[PDB]
């Protein structure tokens, strides 16, 4: 098991211009180990589509191209202003990744909930999100 | 339960 973990911030969160489906790209990170494959988190701020118009959607992709199959868990949460992780989700086992291929929750949290400040989730109006992988 | 944009 290859575990490796990102911590990305998206700025002026509260800002972002993205329509629904449009899709907000984190730096491109490494599972580093034997073959360094290539990932990148991708967010929907405004949902996928009308099923999630109300969400924020979170998914993993691998970029690079694997040898084979790439079987891989992950739980993605969101470090609040004390920078405690809250509003996790994880998949419940791996999930089968090849070039280009997400998987994520098109439903990760609500976006009115996500913007109340009252919930701490984006002091200074930054997201921060922290993703845990294991390739298994 | 994830969810794909993808076949």
């Amino acid at each position: 098991v290859v575990k490796f973990s990102y911590m990305w911030t998206i700025n002026n969160f509260s800002f972002c211009r993205e329509k629904m489906g449009e899709v907000i790209k984190s730096s491109t990170f490494s599972s580093g180990a034997n073959d360094k494959l290539k990932w990148c988190l991708r967010v929907n701020p405004k949902g996928l589509d009308e099923e999630s118009k109300d969400y924020l959607s979170l998914y993993l992709l691998l970029v690079s191209c694997p040898k084979s199959e790439v079987r891989a868990k992950f739980k993605f949460s969101i470090l609040n202003a004390k920078g405690e992780e809250t509003k996790a989700m994880e998949s419940q086992r791996a999930y089968r990744f090849v070039q280009g291929k997400d998987w994520g929750f098109k439903k990760f949290i609500r976006r009115d909930f996500l913007l109340d400040e009252a919930n701490g989730l984006l002091p200074d109006d930054k997201l921060t999100l922290f993703c845990e992988v294991s390739v298994v | 339960k994830a969810d794909t944009t993808t076949p």
